């Protein structure tokens, strides 16, 4: 899983 | 990396089960800082996405205008502009990103599983922190989604 950092 | 490849990037989230891939919201943002002379066309294509995109991808739709959305937001603050009247500015981008953003999230909220409505509750606390997009905008889709 390459996962959307949110920051 | 030319418009194609924004475009043919932006197809293949088609093909990703989560609809989230990190490295190519950093593909697409790192495009959109180089490509800002032609903002209005990757707008209305990450808006048009948002609004064409699966139920299960929507998030990820809010995830890359997060991610373009924050760094065009980054660049009018080192640099003190809020041309948001004029075409292949960053101020723009954010604006026209703004007089659609409800009508998104709404959508993205109504069509979203449990987990990742979650997530975008999550999102709507770090645009109202950031500046992002109108508080105002945000409260009303808080006051009606997240309360
Ligand atoms: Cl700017």
């Amino acid at each position: 899983e390459d996962p959307y950092d949110l920051n | 990396m030319d418009f194609q490849n924004f475009v043919a990037t932006l197809e293949s989230f088609k093909d990703l089960k989560s609809g989230i891939s990190g490295s190519r919201i950093k593909k697409l943002t790192t495009y959109a800082l180089d490509h800002i002379d032609i903002e209005s066309k990757i707008i209305s294509l990450i808006i048009d996405y948002s609004r064409l995109c699966p139920d299960s991808h929507k998030l990820g739709s809010l995830y890359i205008i997060d991610s373009i959305g924050r760094a065009y937001l980054d660049e009018t603050r080192s640099n003190s502009n809020s041309s948001s009247n004029k075409p292949g500015t960053c101020a723009h981008a954010i604006n026209t990103l703004g007089e659609v953003i409800q009508e998104l999230l709404s959508d993205a909220i109504a069509k979203s599983n449990q987990d990742h409505k979650e997530k975008i509750r999550m999102l709507l606390d770090i645009w109202d922190r950031s500046g992002l997009f109108q508080k105002s905008y945000l409260n009303a889709i808080r006051s009606k989604c997240f309360a």
